[PDB]
């Protein structure tokens, strides 16, 4: 039980050395509100 | 290095003005930012 809990924290470790995509859910939270002020900034250039 | 209000060929302002590294080519006045605004000028009087 020790052995297999001590090979899934090294899973883990490994997994998030390796793939990007996993925290996607944290990145498209930051990615969101980054937009939101990219296209506030933008609409200043609107002639209205 | 002051903040000052600024006038150049009738582009009013207010702000700090500065030695920048631009390299305006010799048909460009003025240089602008992501909201249209005007972030960098060529002087009328000094080629800078
Ligand atoms: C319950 O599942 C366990 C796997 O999670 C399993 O443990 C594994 O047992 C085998 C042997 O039966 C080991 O195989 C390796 O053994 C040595 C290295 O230690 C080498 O000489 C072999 O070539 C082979 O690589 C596994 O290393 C071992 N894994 C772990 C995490 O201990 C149990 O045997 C299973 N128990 C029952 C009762 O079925
Ligand atoms: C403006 O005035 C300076 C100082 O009198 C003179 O040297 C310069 O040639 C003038 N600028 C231009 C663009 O000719």
């Amino acid at each position: 039980i020790a052995n297999q809990f001590n090979s899934a924290i090294g899973k883990i470790q490994d997994s998030l050395s390796s793939t990007a995509s996993a925290l996607g859910k944290l990145q498209d939270v930051v990615n969101q509100n980054a937009q939101a002020l990219n296209t506030l900034v933008k609409q200043l250039s609107s002639n209205f | 290095n002051k903040c000052v209000n600024f006038n150049f060929n009738g582009l009013t302002g207010t702000g700090v003005l500065t030695e920048s590294n631009k390299k305006f080519l010799p048909f460009q006045q003025f240089g602008r930012d992501i909201a249209d605004t005007t972030d960098a000028v060529r002087d009328p009087q000094t080629l800078e």
